[PDB]
Parts: C-alpha cells; sequence; structure tokens
C-alpha cells in the first residue's frame, strides 16, 4: 500500500526516497532508471523494491474517515 | 533484435509534443 | 434412369409390359395414361458412385476467398488461374485427387494422372 | 503521422484495443444484456397476455335477469423505479449498494403497470349472437407487482451516473465493474449457460442396433409471443442392406410418425411430381429419386387433401374429436404446431411444405453420403444465455401465475358475491419472491448453479467469474475438447482441471455477446430489394437462385446473391443494420443465411479492401485513423471524440461471430501476410501462406487468450497444461480484490501488505487493471540445490525478508448476529450473561463484553473468546444435569470465536434487517507470515511449500551482496517445461537493471538472445548466471546459479488453517461416532482403502482396535434363545430378561460397533431378524 | 532426429543434460521440445481435423 521501509533482499532504507523519486520523474523529466541511480539504489533488489512500489494509500485516503476528531 | 520494454510513460508525453 | 411423370395428372408412371406387342410402356396408376418406353433401363443402383464429386460448382465460385488459388494450366484455353478443391463426397473411400476449376473459361479439369 | 492514408504497424492495433475496451468494458455482455432486458423485454413480456376477459353470461331464470356482463382486465405501459428498500415501520427509501450489502437487504427496485378495467353488458335475447357495449364503467392507476433485483452499473442502478468522487463518497470502489446482483447481502453472479441453437435443420446418423439410419432434427423456437419449443424429427427408416427405406415424420400431438408423402397431401401437394419438386431440385439427382421412390410408394393410397387430413387427425391423441372435426383438427395441428418458427397464421402451407421438403432434401444428401453429420460442438450452432433472456423467461413464468392468480380472484369473487379488492386480486409477492429465490440458489424455477457467489478473492478472479460461462452435460459428443471453432471466443487454456474441465469456458477478451434485435426491418429490406416470396418459386425454370434464410426461415429466392450480399455489407459497415446482425453467404450450397437472434458470440477483426491505389490488399484503418484514436485517447487526460463506435461506423472494423468465420480468409498479422509477397536465426518460423484473397485481420492474436491467461508472461513458451493450471491459480493469489475492503464486511477477506507490479508485463493487463491492484511480488530467485529442503516442489525462503515484510498479509474475518424473536412470548436480546442467571454458558471469558454483548473494535480477542453475547429465555421444568435453580432465567446463545484463530477486533456495526430485529456484525483482523507449509506460486504452474526459512547470513550470496529471497529446485524446470519461467526471470533482471516493465505479451518480436544481449550490456552475464558463495563457509559453489527477479504469489492455502489433531471429542447423535469437521474437532476417516492395505500389512489386531478402540463401541445384551438384542439389563440390580423368551439366566454380553447396532435396529424395523449366536451350529 | 541432433550438440556441462543423465528428472523428448522441436500435435490419435468446412 505505501512504500516499504526496507528493501526484502538486503535492508537497505528505500522508504525515504519514495517522495524524492516521484520528483525527479515529475519535475526532472528523468527516466525511472536514471532516477534510480541518482537516488544511490544500485542493487537492482533495491531498483525493482523503488520502481515496482503501487501506492494504494492514495486511493485509500480518497474515502471519507470513518471516525472524526 | 527489439526493444523489450513498455514505454508508457513517456510515450504520451512523446505524441503530445508531436500534437 | 430418366424417371418421367403423368402428362393429365402429373402423377409418377410406372413401367408396363404389353404381351400384344411383347414391348414395354410407361403407366400411370391413377389415371390410365401410357407412354411407350424410350430405353430399356428401369433401375441402376450405383454401389460405387462418382456422382457429387464435382457438385457445389457455380458460376461465381471464384468470388470465394477460401478457396486455395492454383497456378495450374487450363488444356482448353491456356490460362494460369484457377481454384481447386477436393472431392465433395464425404465416404471414407475417395481418393486426395484435386479437381481445377478456371475462372477464364468456367471449364473443370481434375489433377488424376491413373485413370483420368 | 505523416500520411493519413499509410499502412498500419503491429504496434497500433493496442490503440484499437484500447479504445474497445474504453467503449465497450469487460462486463460489458452483463450489462448489455440486463439493460436490453429491462428496457423492452419486461414490457414484450407483459403485453403477450395483458387482456384477461370473463364472460357472465345470461344464466336464464327469469325474464327480469338476461343480461350478460363481460369484465376485461387489460395491462398497458410498465414503470420500474428506482432501488429502494422499505422498513418494517413502513418508511420507505432510496437503497444504495453499501447499505443493501451491510444490512442484506435486496437491491432490486418496484415494478409499476398501468392497469385498464372495461365492463360490458348485452341484452341475451335467446337464440341471438350477443353485442357487448360498454356500460359506462372503464376504470383506469398504477398497481405494484413486484420488485425486479437490479443489476450493478446498469441504467437503472444509481452507479451508473455517478463519476469518480461521486464513487469514494458513495463508499463505492472505481475499479469495480458490476455485473452482479446483490441478493439478502450476497453478491451473485449469473453464469451465462450454454445451449443449442434452434431452428436450425441438423442431420445425425444412428448407431447400428437401431431401425433409424438418420434423422434430421430441428428445435423449433419462437423468440417472440408463447415461447414454448416444439421439435420435428423426420426419420430415415430401414439400414443400407434392407429392400426398402421410407422417410417418417413425427408432428406434435400425433402419436405416430406420419409419411412424408401424406403430410405433402395433407399440407395441399396432391401431384407426386411436384412433391418430388418440393423435395429435390434438379431434374438429374436420379439418385436422390430413387432414394425417394419407397415414399411416393407408401403414400400412394392417400390422394386428396381431405383423406391425408383425417388420417393424420384420427392419430392425434384427442379423443372428443367424432368423425367430422378430425379433418379441422388436422389441420389445426399442421397450421399451429408444426414448424411454429415459420408462422403460425392460416394460409402459409407453401412455407411449410417447402421447409419441409428442405428438410428432407438435406437428410437425403446425409444419406447418400455427400455431406457430413452436423457437427454438434460448432459452436455457431451453440448460443450463450446471459443474465437477460433467463430473466427474460423466469419473468414468464412468474408473470403467466400471476395473471392466473388474477383470473381465478375474479372468478371467486363473481361466484361468491365478494367485494372485488385489486390489493388482493394482485399479489406482488409472486414476482417477488420468485425472482429473490431464483437469484439467492441456483435452481432456475419456481437447472442449478446458475447463480454462484461472487468470488472476491482477487481482481482477476472477480472478473474471470463475471465472464464464466457453463454448459450442461443423454448426449452423443465430447464438449469437453477444445473445439476449433472456440478460436478468439473461448480462452483454450482457462478451464477447471476437476470433473468441470471442459464444460466451464471463459470469454476472450475481445468476445462478446450479441443483444438481438427484430428481424422484421431485415425483410422488409430483402422483400423490397428483389427477394421473390416462396410462394411463387419453381426450382425448376431457375435452377440458379441463392435460398435467403433470416433466423432460420426459408423466406424466398434471390437472382443475385452477389449484389445482394454486396448492398447488404455495405449497409452494416456504415451502420444502418445492426452490426450484431451476423450474414453468412455459402456460395457453393447455394444459400444467404442472415441471423439477427440473441445469444450468438461474435469478434471485431479488421477489413480487407483492394485499395487499388497500392496495387495490393491492405487494412483500411490508416496512420490518421490511428492518430486520431490516440489524440482522443490522451485528451481526456477538445477535439471531436473518435472512438470503438466510430470504427464500427466508419467500416474499419466489423463483428464476426463463428457461423460467419466459416466464410472469410483471416490475415494473422499485418506486418509480413499483408504486403505482396536474411531471417534472424532466434526468431520464430512464421508461415505467409501466400494467400492473395484475405478479406479480414487480426487485431491481435493475444486477444484469444481469457482474464486469467492474460497474466502469463510468455505463455507460447510454456506447455498447454501448464498455463491451464496457473490460470486456475490465479484466482487463488492474494491481493486487493477491492479498495473499500475498510468499509465492506465480508466472510473472509485477504489483503497483501506490499503488493508490486510484475516486472516482466503483458500489454493485456493494462486493461485488466493488474497494475493497479497486483496480486503478488517480484521475489529474487535462485534456481539451485542448496540444502535439499526444497525437493518434490517445496521451496526456501528468506528469513530476513520474511522478517522485512515479504509476503505478509491481512486476513479479516466476519461474525454475524441476529435478535430472534420467537412468537409473542420468547425474544433473545444480546446482553453480558453473568455466571448466576445464565445456564449452559460456555467455558470461555467474558470479560471483553460491554453492557450491550459486543466488543469494542481494538480489543485483542484470542481462541474461544466470546465477540458477541446473546442470551434467550427459557422454559421450566427442564432440569438438565441439576445446577438449575430458580436463580436461572436464561440460557447462554453467544457466538465465540474460532478456536485456531485471534486478532484484534477492527469493526463492529450494529443495524436492523428487513424485519426490524437488531442484528450486528463483527470483523477480526490478523497478520499472516510466511511459514513453512505456506503454499506460494508462480506464473507457470510452479508452485510449492516453504520447506524451510533460512536467514541472510546462511543464504548463499553473489560477489555483489544479493541474496535470494526464494530458492527453487532445479528439477522442476525439465520436466514442466516451463521455458517461460526462465524467459520472464531473464527478462525481470533486465528490467530492473534498465528501469522499464518488461514486455512479456505472447506473439511479439522479442527473444532470448535479444534480451540475453541487453543483459550482456550491464556487465551480467548473458545467460543470467552469477557466480556465488556458500554461506556456511564463503567458498564459491562450482556451478553458478541461475539468479533474477520473479514474480510469485501467495495462495490461499495455509498450513495454520488446515493442521488439526484429535485423540477425543464430541461423537454424533445419530452413529456415535467421531463428528465431521476440522473446525468441531472432528476425526479423520479410515475408510475402505485404509481398511484394505491394514489387512493386506496383516495388522488384525491394529484393524479392530482402529474400528473399535478409535470410534465407537459399545456393549450390548444378547438372548441366547433368540439373538435379538432385547435384553432388559437391570445392571445396578444385577438382574437380566429377555421378555418373549421367559428366560433370565441365558445372557451373553457382546462388544459390537455402535453403527453395527444400528444397522441391526434397522433391519429389525425394516422387518429382517438378525440373530447373533456365540456358538456354531455347522461344521466347517 | 531434430532432438537427437539437439542432444548430440549438448555439452557435458549443461543442466538438463547432467539431469537427463543421472535419471533424475526429465527425458530426450523433453530435451527436444525444449531445444528442437515441439513436434506434430495429435487429438484421438490423429492429426487436428477441420474443425471448420475443410479447414482447422
Ligand atoms: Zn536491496
Ligand atoms: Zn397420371
Ligand atoms: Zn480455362
Ligand atoms: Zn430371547
Amino acid at each position: 500500500m505505501i512504500v516499504p521501509v526496507r528493501c526484502f533482499s538486503c535492508g537497505k532504507v528505500v522508504g525515504d526516497k519514495w517522495e524524492s523519486y516521484l520528483n525527479l520523474l515529475q519535475e526532472d523529466e528523468l527516466d525511472e532508471g536514471t532516477a534510480l541511480s541518482r537516488l544511490g539504489l544500485k542493487r537492482y533488489c533495491c531498483r525493482r523494491m523503488i520502481l515496482t512500489h503501487v501506492d494504494l494509500i492514495e486511493k485509500f485516503l480518497r474515502y471519507n474517515p470513518l471516525e472524526k476528531r | 533484435n527489439a526493444s523489450p520494454f513498455i514505454k508508457r510513460d513517456r510515450m504520451r508525453r512523446n505524441f503530445l509534443r508531436m500534437r | 434412369t430418366t424417371f418421367r411423370f403423368c402428362r393429365d395428372c402429373n402423377n409418377m408412371l410406372y413401367p408396363r409390359e404389353d404381351k400384344e406387342n411383347n414391348r414395354l410402356l410407361f403407366e400411370c396408376r391413377t389415371c390410365s395414361y401410357v407412354e411407350e418406353a424410350g430405353s430399356p433401363l428401369v433401375y441402376r443402383h450405383e454401389l460405387i458412385t462418382n456422382i457429387g464429386e464435382t457438385a457445389g460448382v457455380v458460376q461465381d465460385i471464384g468470388s470465394d476467398p477460401t478457396l486455395p488459388r492454383s497456378d495450374r494450366e487450363c488444356p482448353k484455353c491456356h490460362s494460369r488461374e484457377n481454384v481447386f478443391f477436393q472431392s465433395q463426397q464425404r465416404r471414407k473411400d475417395t481418393s486426395m485427387v484435386l479437381f481445377f476449376v478456371c475462372l477464364s473459361c468456367s471449364h473443370i479439369f481434375t489433377s488424376d494422372q491413373k485413370n483420368k | 503521422f505523416e500520411d493519413e492514408s499509410a499502412p498500419i504497424t503491429a504496434e497500433d492495433s493496442w490503440a484499437v484495443i484500447s479504445a474497445f475496451f474504453r467503449e465497450k468494458g469487460l462486463v460489458s455482455q452483463q450489462l448489455d444484456s440486463f439493460n436490453q432486458f429491462v428496457d423492452y423485454t419486461l414490457q414484450d413480456i407483459i403485453c403477450e397476455d395483458s387482456t384477461l376477459i370473463l364472460e357472465q353470461l345470461a344464466q336464464h331464470t327469469t325474464e327480469s335477469d338476461n343480461i350478460s356482463r363481460k369484465y376485461e382486465i387489460s395491462f398497458g405501459k410498465i414503470y420500474v423505479t428506482k432501488p429502494m428498500v422499505n422498513e418494517s415501520d413502513g418508511v420507505t427509501h432510496a437503497l444504495y449498494p453499501q447499505e443493501a450489502r451491510l444490512r442484506n437487504l435486496t437491491y432490486s427496485s418496484g415494478l409499476f403497470v398501468d392497469v385498464k378495467k372495461r365492463t360490458y353488458e348485452a341484452i341475451d335475447v335467446p337464440g341471438r349472437e350477443l353485442k357487448y357495449e360498454l356500460i359506462a364503467e372503464e376504470s383506469e392507476g398504477k398497481v405494484f407487482i413486484g420488485r425486479l433485483p437490479i443489476m450493478l452499473r446498469s441504467k437503472n442502478c444509481y452507479l451508473s451516473e455517478a463519476t469518480e468522487s461521486d464513487l469514494y463518497k458513495l463508499k463505492e470502489c472505481p475499479f469495480d465493474m458490476g455485473g452482479y446482483f446483490i441478493i439478502n447481502g450476497s453478491e451473485k453472479v449469473l453464469i451465462a449457460q450454454e445451449r443449442s441453437a434452434g431452428n436450425i435443420v441438423q442431420v445425425f446418423k444412428k448407431a447400428a442396433p437401431s431401425p433409424i439410419s438418420h434423422v434430421a432434427e430441428i428445435r423449433s423456437a419462437l423468440e417472440k409471443g408463447s415461447r414454448f419449443i416444439s421439435t420435428l424429427q423426420v426419420k430415415l427408416y430401414g439400414r443400407e442392406g434392407s429392400s426398402a427405406r421410407t422417410i417418417k415424420a413425427t408432428l406434435p400431438y400425433i402419436k405416430q410418425d406420419i409419411p412424408i408423402v401424406i403430410i405433402f397431401r395433407a399440407l395441399g401437394i396432391i401431384p407426386d411430381g411436384e412433391i418430388l419438386e418440393h423435395i429435390c431440385y434438379d431434374v438429374n439427382d436420379w439418385q436422390m429419386l430413387e432414394m425417394l421412390k419407397p415414399c411416393v410408394e407408401d403414400g400412394f393410397v392417400i390422394q386428396d387433401r381431405e383423406t391425408a387430413l383425417d388420417f393424420i387427425g384420427r392419430r392425434g391423441t384427442a379423443l372428443g374429436i367424432k368423425k367430422e372435426k378430425r379433418i379441422q383438427y388436422a389441420k389445426d395441428i399442421l397450421q399451429k404446431e408444426f414448424l411454429p418458427h415459420i408462422t403460425q397464421l392460416e394460409g402459409f402451407e407453401s412455407r411449410k411444405a417447402f421447409f419441409l421438403g428442405y428438410m428432407i432434401n438435406r437428410l437425403l444428401l446425409c444419406a447418400l453420403d455427400r455431406k457430413d453429420q452436423d457437427d454438434r460442438d460448432h459452436f455457431g450452432k451453440k448460443r450463450l444465455d446471459l443474465a437477460g433472456p433467463l430473466l427474460a423467461q423466469l419473468f414468464k413464468t412468474l408473470f403467466k401465475k400471476l395473471t392466473k392468480d388474477i383470473f381465478r380472484y375474479m372468478q371467486r369473487t363473481v361466484e361468491e358475491a365478494h367485494d372485488f379488492n385489486m390489493k388482493l386480486a394482485i399479489n406482488a409477492k409472486t414476482i417477488t419472491s420468485g425472482l429473490k429465490y431464483a437469484l439467492a440458489t441456483g435452481n432456475w424455477g419456481e437447472r442449478a448453479g446458475v447463480s454462484q457467489v461472487l468470488n472476491r478473492y482477487t481482481y482477476s478472479s472477480t472478473l474471470s467469474h463475471l465472464r464464466r460461462t457453463n454448459t450442461p452435460i443423454g448426449k452423443l459428443a465430447k464438449p469437453r475438447q477444445l473445439h476449433n471453432t472456440h478460436w478468439g471466443l473461448v480462452c483454450p487454456a482457462e478451464t477447471p482441471e476437476g470433473q468441470a474441465c471442459g464444460l466451464v469456458k471463459n470469454l476472450s477478451l475481445m468476445s462478446c455477446i450479441s443483444v438481438g434485435t427484430d428481424p422484421m426491418p431485415i425483410i422488409t429490406f430483402l422483400s423490397e430489394w428483389g427477394m421473390e416470396p416462396l410462394e411463387d418459386y419453381v426450382p425448376h425454370q431457375s435452377p440458379d437462385a441463392t435460398r435467403v434464410f433470416v433466423n432460420g426461415v426459408w423466406h424466398g429466392v434471390h437472382r443475385n446473391p452477389a449484389r445482394l450480399m454486396e448492398t447488404l455489407r455495405t449497409l452494416r459497415r456504415k451502420g444502418d443494420i445492426n452490426p450484431e446482425v451476423s450474414m453468412i453467404r455459402d456460395i457453393r450450397e447455394k444459400e444467404l443465411k442472415i441471423f439477427t437472434d440473441a445469444g450468438r458470440v461474435y469478434r471485431p477483426l479488421f477489413i480487407v479492401e483492394d485499395d487499388e491505389s497500392l496495387g495490393h490488399k491492405e487494412l483500411k484503418v490508416r496512420k490518421g485513423h490511428i492518430a486520431k484514436l490516440m489524440a482522443t485517447e490522451y485528451q481526456d487526460i477538445d477535439v471531436e471524440e473518435y472512438t470503438w463506435s466510430s470504427l464500427l461506423n466508419e467500416g474499419l472494423v466489423e463483428y464476426i461471430d463463428a457461423e460467419e468465420e466459416e466464410s472469410i480468409l483471416i490475415a494473422m498479422q499485418p506486418e509480413d501476410l499483408e504486403p505482396a509477397e536474411d531471417v534472424d536465426p532466434a526468431k520464430r518460423i512464421r508461415v505467409s501462406h501466400h494467400a492473395t484473397t484475405f478479406t479480414h485481420c487480426e487485431i491481435h492474436p493475444s486477444m484469444i487468450l481469457g482474464v486469467a491467461a492474460s497474466i502469463i508472461p510468455f505463455p507460447d513458451h510454456n506447455q498447454s497444461p501448464r498455463n491451464t493450471y496457473q490460470s486456475a491459480m490465479g484466482k487463488q493469489a492474494m491481493g486487493v480484490f477491492l479498495t473499500n475492503y475498510n468499509v465492506r464486511m465480508d466472510t473472509m477477506a485477504n489483503i497483501l501488505y506490499y503488493p508490486q507490479k510484475p516486472l516482466g508485463t503483458t500489454r493485456a493487463m493494462e486493461y485488466l487493471k493488474f497494475r493497479e491492484l497486483p496480486a503478488g511480488q517480484n521475489a529474487i530467485v535462485a534456481i539451485a540445490c542448496y540444502s535439499g529442503y526444497n525437493q518434490e516442489d517445496s521451496m526456501i525462503m528468506n528469513q530476513s525478508s520474511i522478517d522485512r515484510g515479504l509476503f505478509r498479509s491481512l486476513f479479516f474475518r466476519s461474525y454475524m448476529d441476529q435478535e430472534k424473536k420467537y412468537g409473542m412470548s420468547i425474544t433473545e436480546t444480546f446482553e453480558k450473561p453473568q455466571r448466576t442467571n445464565t445456564l449452559r454458558m460456555k467455558h470461555g471469558t467474558y470479560d471483553k463484553l460491554d453492557d450491550d454483548g459486543l466488543i469494542a473494535p481494538g480489543v485483542r480477542v484470542s481462541g474461544e473468546d466470546v465477540i458477541i453475547g446473546k442470551t434467550t429465555p427459557i422454559s421450566p421444568d427442564e432440569e438438565e444435569l441439576g445446577q438449575r435453580t430458580a436463580y436461572h432465567s436464561k440460557r447462554d446463545a453467544s457466538t465465540p470465536l474460532r478456536s485456531t484463530e485471534n486478532g484484534i477486533v477492527d469493526q463492529v456495526l450494529v443495524t436492523t434487517n428487513q424485519d426490524g430485529l437488531k442484528f450486528v456484525k463483527v470483523r477480526v483482523r490478523t497478520t499472516k507470515i510466511p511459514q513453512i507449509g505456506d503454499k506460494f506460486a508462480s506464473r507457470h504452474g510452479q508452485k510449492g511449500t516453504i520447506g524451510i526459512t533460512y536467514r541472510r547470513e546462511d543464504m548463499p550470496f553473489t560477489a555483489e551482496g544479493i541474496v535470494p529471497d526464494l530458492i527453487i529446485n532445479p528439477h522442476a524446470i525439465p520436466s514442466r517445461m516451463t521455458v517461460a519461467h526462465l524467459i520472464e526471470c531473464l527478462l525481470s533482471k533486465v528490467a530492473a537493471l534498465s528501469g522499464n516493465e518488461g514486455d512479456a505479451s505472447p506473439f511479439t518480436d522479442i527473444t532470448v538472445e535479444g534480451i540475453s544481449k541487453l543483459l550482456r550490456e550491464h556487465g551480467y552475464q548473458s545467460r543470467g548466471f552469477e557466480v556465488m558463495y556458500n554461506g556456511h563457509t564463503g567458498k564459491k559453489l562450482m556451478a553458478q546459479i541461475f539468479f533474477g527477479p520473479t514474480y510469485y504469489q501467495r495462495l490461499r492455502h495455509m498450513v495454520d488453517d488446515k493442521i488439526h489433531a484429535r485423540a477425543r471429542g464430541p461423537m454424533q447423535v445419530l452413529t456415535r461416532q467421531p463428528v465431521e469437521g476440522r473446525s468441531r474437532d472432528g476425526g479423520l476417516r479410515f475408510g475402505e482403502m485404509e481398511r484394505d492395505c491394514m489387512i493386506a500389512h496383516g495388522a488384525a489386531s491394529f484393524l479392530k482396535e482402529r474400528l473399535m478402540e478409535a470410534s465407537d463401541a459399545f456393549r450390548v445384551h444378547i438372548c441366547g434363545i433368540c439373538g435379538l438384542m432385547t435384553v432388559i439389563a437391570k445392571l445396578n440390580h444385577n438382574q437380566f430378561e429377555c421378555k418373549g423368551c421367559d428366560n433370565k439366566i441365558d445372557i451373553y454380553q457382546i462388544h459390537i460397533p455402535y453403527a453395527a447396532k444400528l444397522l441391526f435396529q434397522e433391519l429389525m424395523a425394516m422387518n429382517i431378524t438378525p440373530r447373533l449366536y456365540t456358538d456354531r451350529s455347522r461344521d466347517f | 532426429k531434430a532432438g537427437r541432433l539437439a542432444e548430440v550438440n549438448l555439452k557435458d556441462l549443461n543442466n538438463v543434460k547432467q539431469m537427463v543423465m543421472a535419471g533424475s528428472k526429465g527425458s530426450f523428448i523433453n530435451i527436444a521440445q525444449m531445444s528442437a522441436c515441439v513436434g506434430q500435435q495429435s487429438v484421438e490419435g490423429k492429426r487436428i481435423a477441420f474443425g471448420f468446412v475443410d479447414r482447422t
């Protein structure tokens, strides 16, 4: 749903690069591979972690909250 | 002898720019 | 076999023998109409038959896009365009001989080389 | 692109496919069928028996009472409301699908019809006809006639006019596609039913042991007016070795087969020459005439219409016609019950005679062996009934019942002299309950399995279920095979592996089912464009005319079928005739068939025209058209709209069904087959076929696959059984079935923590939304023999990856409970029962319950914990095991948590059902982490369980430090020949390295050599092999390991949900044996095969112990005089007596199974006396 | 014959060849179908029948 905190294979921290990856794709008009390389993800285990992630939390946030406060 | 990649993220941009 | 129908009531004629002349007549079973026979053949059973080999040939056979085209020569007009097909009888005893139809003269020939 | 007339490439077809899916969707057939039914078929059904007239005659008793009355009730227009629900108190309000699901309410709308009540009266003067006249009493209002269930996302549903924001506000998933019904809160989908098409003559051969050699059968069916089916059969009696073979036809209500000649004479053709003209259309087919001789010989005696009619009539089973109504009865039978699909009005005997002659001609051709028996598996002769026709026939039956009830009420009131009340004359419950029952259960009455609970385990599973079809299996055929005609209409790989293999089919991606239209306009068009009427067709003077058929009805003949077909095709292409209409021209057979009936499966194809500009045939669709399509596709995220309908109306694509596919030539691709006509050694060897007569072109061959089969990467590199296995398993992979799982209350639900889209994807999945709701993860897989713990389809998983969140899932379980009111005296209530006032309360802990008997969300629960506490009163004078004092006045009926399950309560909702009783739903969350028993499978049929889990320090590693998240045995590759798995692994490696999505569509130009070159460009071994090191010692492995990413799926089978053991437990009341079901602590079955194996082993003592000590063991007392076990034994007093034998000192005790005792008692009830004796009476 | 040629070309280091030689899994037909040619497809012990009229 949300970006994983750690890479499954090796344990590198990748949960702090989702916003940077999206910003590189949108504002900088960079390709996915170039953005992944620029973010410091060298091993394809982390490259797939960030490349194949699907952000379903954005869709889940479209529903009105069940409980208010 | 071919491209085994689905280019969709920026192919739309390429077509829109072409128009 | 040439089945013959009656002239007055259009019913089916049947063979009969006249002994006065020792001849063959065809007579109707209900209206009493007679006619001398033309041939002595009245029955035929065709155990091995070639009827239906070329059934389905029409003036617009070449308009069918599914029929295969060939480059064989038609030995009556010297043309190279034609459509060929196998025997249309579904009996599991027929050969794989091909029948070719010419698109220029509507003539039908065969690829047989054994009996022709 | 550059020129608006240049030919398109293979890449451009996907734009057309995208437009097709934008316009139609994936549940288009369901939605369209339901919309057509609701829009037209309801009114059509009500406009059949709308008028009910009851006439009260004069009843002459006195001169002051001589008037005769006539009461008429007529139905007019029908109105349908929006989905609404009426509560117990009588308040009605609009209903939404979310509320219906939560409250277990049926999502349905009310039906109203205008009713006109007229009454006429006349003066009944004796011996004269009456003149009914209106008495100035013509009442006329809307009457409720029941509730019609509404399919979601339909024209009558609330969500059809809702946008994405509206759906989010209404708590509905935008990705949801509808196509199902909500009955009692359960989603139900109507599975399409496959049946043989009607109004088509089929000739079959019969086996040797029978008097019939060939039979031509037609199941005459009329789509509008009566909905009944009548079968007509023409049988050729006698075998090839018989001296006389006649033809006899079986007519309804005749009890006997009448000669064809007699039938013709009864139809009005007395001349034998005319009969043979009607049958045989050639003056030289002496063979067929010779075979027809016996028929005329048999029918020689009858020579006139009156005699033939009476001959047929006396055979009828009426026994009311004495001697003069026989002719009229036979005439009426031949007019209304003989070939009803042609017509049922007087004055059409010529058409009936011609059609009978056509049937006999086809039968005689088959008998002469000029054509083969019609294939029963031909998909062109089959029809798929969707929700439309099914509900149509069900509503027809229910409405007939309703009208019958209305007439019964009219008769009752008129006779018994009661007041007429419309509210009682019309009972809406008839329609409402009939539809609700037929949809809630699969019994399509008042066939089975027509309705099934929609699968919501994953999105692809839901799509496949919504696009599934079924075929009911005395028949002589093999429907389980994949017929050739199935191409492009049903998936060749997606089918169950069990007993339904081959009977349950799944529609292809681009397959559709026609909804049907009116054929009368086409009949008029054919008549005005030169279709000579069949009433003046003389075969002898025109042996070149083509017979024109419309919906299986021979309407006439035409002289220039070429021009007729050209005009018809042009009209269909430009959009004057509905594209769904099928048109076939059998040139060799000289027939022109037009099909308009609903239920025909078709698919689109490109149109190929000569286009002499280039000198060769080319597709009509051009790059300018593709450019406009793509512009319309991308402008949504304003040029004039250009859609798939625009293509259809411009005649660039055409719908083709199986029957029309018989007479066309299709080019596979435009790249090489369309152009007139070194090679890479790695590319596939493709056959050009060198054909220059193509009429159509496939949009893309990859569209022959179904929803499940479109997820497999490179399915063309796999063995077909593996593709079938993957199609079956992909519906059991965990994913995200819907985005509103936090507001849905389903029985069971599974949600993957971190779904990932496959590295190697397929272009088809873009329209299946696999990238939006993926079910699986991209695990780093190594193929190696590491420790021997992955043998026999097992696997080794990384414990570190599991700790970091690999293949972790959420499990949601729902429990429902209601407050039932038993009469005016007994009622149940939600309560927190106490140990002092509640009896038989469970041993669990009630500390977590609140004052309302429900656990608040967020509280943790474990095994035996009560989640819903309920109590009911008890009747006095009932003491059980003592412990029942005056203090006890209530008994527990609580719902406890499953013994083996635990978690945290997520959401509890309290509401009222349709009856106003309070009921609650409680949901419990749990986390499922991979274990040493869980099942995982890839997209290539490779399924296996986790043999053992190793940490990162123990797993093998490469020089780059990458460790595998999963290890599979190499031995699974060779035998199963799943080369697609290896190709997918290599492609995924390249895709991960380069930052792209692998194109794994089935039929493309991608090759292993190209993927290998791309991989080598990245500094890795071209074939994916890497040098690895042993984790235990760090030494290099002698062999190199195939290492790369691969898409793996977590299946529904978990070891923790199957493990169960029993030492002792509850026994069933009947047999007093261990109860069945692991959920109830039941035992395992020691079946006949186990008994036989133990007998072979010779373990007699073990067999006895299993059957006695581990199961029922009962001691009974038997009398020595009678073996009957009717000995009353007062064990406390040490007394025994067998009344009837008058003995008390001749009793024995035996140990036998309680099942044996029950069997003996049952035999005693059935009057058989099994007498057990402990001593022998005869020597060996 | 094509399968025989492919098997002969296979080296001793080939893993599928190693499995086949050891008898653990696979066989000559598997090697041929994976490397050389799937071969003729038969239904009911006969070639693909003409489901359509005079064609497959
Ligand atoms: Zn990593
Ligand atoms: Zn005559
Ligand atoms: Zn010629
Ligand atoms: Zn006794």
